[PDB]
């Protein structure tokens, strides 16, 4: 009903759900082509490799959500 | 009047060891560990009474078995 509850809630609430906040927040990468770690993107370039990521799993969201 | 409906998680359910068939039908005890918040304690019986608290985060949580 104050400041010093409110910000102590919340603090509680974000933190023990920040780890499915962040599994959240890889798979709206990974849905919009984001696939590629840092370090295998890092070693695909430094072979002069062009780095092709299939987004095999957009199309069967899409799928479901069509349906 | 209304006739609430809610399953139970088992793991948090301790039926008698001397039942040995299924659907428990000659069991004396049944036990289940609930999680119950402050104010759900003292909604649930009043403050005449001293409850065990923890102290998790903040919140002032208590580990209630009910028999």
């Amino acid at each position: 009903m104050d400041f010093t509850t409110l910000q102590n809630d919340f603090t509680n609430d974000y933190q023990k759900a920040l780890i499915a906040n962040n599994e959240f927040l890889e798979a709206k990468k990974y849905y919009n082509g984001n696939q590629l770690p840092q370090d295998v993107l890092n070693i695909i370039l430094e072979r002069g490799q062009t780095p092709i990521i299939e987004n095999m799993f957009k199309v069967i969201v899409n799928k479901i959500l069509g349906y | 009047v209304e006739i609430e409906i809610k399953a139970i998680k088992p793991e948090s359910f301790v039926i008698d060891y001397f039942s040995t068939d299924k659907n428990a039908l000659d069991a004396r005890r049944f036990h289940k560990m609930l999680e119950v918040s402050e104010q759900e304690a003292l909604l649930l019986f009043g403050d005449s009474v001293i409850v065990n608290y923890s102290n998790v985060n903040h919140e002032r949580i208590a580990s209630v078995i009910e028999s």
